């Protein structure tokens, strides 16, 4: 009774015949598990100059 | 180590086109110039004064 189960912009059919952005994790092919990009920003340095 | 900034090059040193095994400039001139940072061509890259 959903267009989209899983939520994400992707249809039943496109996450299960693996038809779509083929860089997507093959898991994500499962109308349940959401297509879904989880991004954090890591640190590495600062630099302080003084004005 | 770090980094002193990042330039996504505007207009002026942009490439209009680069066919494959080609070079920009071209195999005849000599390298062009990014003179500055922001999007509009304006203000030159800075550095620290212990830099
Ligand atoms: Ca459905």
């Amino acid at each position: 009774l959903e267009s989209n189960t899983a939520g994400d912009p992707y249809t039943d059919y496109e996450k299960a015949s693996g038809s779509f952005d083929k860089a997507i994790k093959t898991e994500a092919r499962d109308p349940l598990v959401a297509a879904y990009p989880i991004v954090g920003v890591g640190m590495e340095k600062l630099i302080i100059s003084t004005n | 180590g770090d980094t002193l900034s990042t330039i996504k090059a505007q207009e002026n040193q942009i490439g209009n086109n680069l066919s494959p095994g080609d070079t920009y400039p071209k195999k005849g001139l000599s390298p062009l110039a990014l003179n500055t940072m922001d999007q509009f061509s304006s203000r030159l890259i800075p550095i620290n004064y212990d830099q």
